[PDB]
């Protein structure tokens, strides 16, 4: 699985995601990844997320649309979104992985769970940050 | 807000203990390069959409991510993609799943959200819809690679 | 304990006794899922067996009676939802299931997925003893004419 | 599309949807019934929601999980978000249909924004209600 978020100039917020599912996989499933609001979602009132990991907890859960009404309808920050999505609803219904999410107002997050999330982040005109692992 | 671009290449039980330093950095360059890809069409003023349909063309090209090449394999030794994009904007979204004749899903499902009344097709049809909109039919074969073939095999 | 069921909304010409075929139909289904509940049978149960019964009844767009693809066949669509576990079943695209819930149930129950489609959704069902059927047995002649209607 | 949503009496809620999808759709096309918090959407915790309609908005605006979101995180009763989707949301992005819902307290809902929607309700023990027009 693979993804992008983006907040542009215009202030417009979109998101993507990819995947060739899981090794092994009984062909015909489908996970998260091209489920509106279960893998990826975008919306200029609230926020654009893509998100990796066992895709079937990320469908029950509706991870990346939970995101946007959790801030929109929750009032939450999206770190607090991102914590309770991510460290407490999916891993509650077995779930492991995490997602990228950027705000309206221009807040990026890289949750996880697991031991790593292959992950890049970078504000337009500054240096960008790479990651792998947890710290 | 003022423009960002984030990506991710999977989460999963990556481990310091399988990958050496080389490895890991082959893994670094690549997020950067792409992430640096976007953050120039950002600063260049293109399009959240444009920015993050490039950036999931860019990590489906790249062999070291489980999307278009470097795919997995199904239980069958095939590969099935899936892929969405979603447009904040108008709250437009296209997606492809089962997808096997397509070298970016990511494209076919931008195509699913531009030059269609669907949000979603899947399978053969999703790739007769994007073949009579003239993209290129492709050989399954060509996302297969020897690392994610071996770790089929591990699997089973 | 409550059952609600529909058969599609749109642009519903009429006469009393072509309304009461569609008030017959909606009231033995919910009537069935009513006694089901009363009986104490899980709502899950209860949503699969009026979507059943909603997919075998030719007036509405599910199962049999199905509306017809641009090539004049039927890709039919299915999910039901265990709100206690929040498991979910479903299957899209499938042409050779005779009832699509029941093939989502199946999916939800026999599988680890949430969702399958097209043939690995069929080879799934059949794999777990669920019969193939032709899909010509959903095609009716209201929906076809639809068909030719949307045409122009 | 046909859809059921129920209450039992151990308080479980469940929902289900099957369609044929949309006359003369492109082969491969698939709507919100089979997408779980498009079409199709049960939670113990807020309600049991089958939806039929405009599927592609269905998808975009995530209908049934919306429903769950606005009572669970907005606070408001199974009525207000109802109301809040199919009157207002769904015709806001072009969206056409309704949906059926029950809440976890077996409050019961049947919106609709089309001339018509077949449907009916009962709760256990009682005489059950049909409709096809408004009100
Ligand atoms: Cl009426
Ligand atoms: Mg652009
Ligand atoms: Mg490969
Ligand atoms: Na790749
Ligand atoms: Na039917």
């Amino acid at each position: 699985t693979v993804g992008a978020v983006a907040l542009d100039l215009d202030g417009n917020l979109a998101a993507a995601t990819s995947t060739g599912g899981l090794t092994n996989k009984l062909p015909g499933r489908v996970g998260d990844s091209p489920l509106v609001g279960a893998g990826c979602y975008a919306n200029n009132a609230s926020v654009a997320v893509s998100c990796t990991g066992t895709g079937e907890v990320f469908i029950r859960a509706l991870a990346a649309y939970d995101i946007a009404a959790l801030m929109d309808y929750g009032g939450l920050s999206l770190a607090e979104a991102c914590e309770r999505v991510v460290m407490e609803k999916l891993p509650a219904l077995g779930g492991s992985g995490g997602l990228i999410a950027i705000d309206h107002e221009g807040n990026v997050a890289l949750p996880f769970n697991t031991e790593g999330m292959y992950r890049a982040w970078g504000y337009a005109g500054d240096t960008p940050t790479t990651g792998i692992y947890r710290e | 807000g003022k423009a960002v671009i984030a990506i991710h290449g999977g989460a999963g039980a990556i481990s310091r203990a399988q990958m050496s330093l080389q490895q890991e950095l082959r893994y670094i360059e690549a997020l950067s390069a792409i992430v640096e890809t976007g953050q120039k069409m950002l600063e260049a003023g293109e399009s959240a959409l444009d920015v993050v349909t490039e950036a999931v063309r860019l990590l489906e090209e790249c062999p070291l991510f489980n999307a278009g090449i470097g795919a997995v394999f199904t239980r069958d030794e095939t590969h099935e993609l899936d892929a969405c994009v979603m447009d904040g904007n108008t709250l437009k979204a296209g997606a492809v799943a089962g997808v096997s004749h397509l070298r970016n899903p990511v494209l076919a499902a931008r195509l699913v959200m531009e030059q269609s009344p669907h949000v979603m097709m899947i399978g053969e049809g999703a790739e007769n819809f994007a073949f009579a909109r003239g993209m290129e039919r492709v050989s399954p074969e060509i996302f297969s690679t020897s690392l994610r073939y071996e770790q089929l095999l591990a699997a089973r």
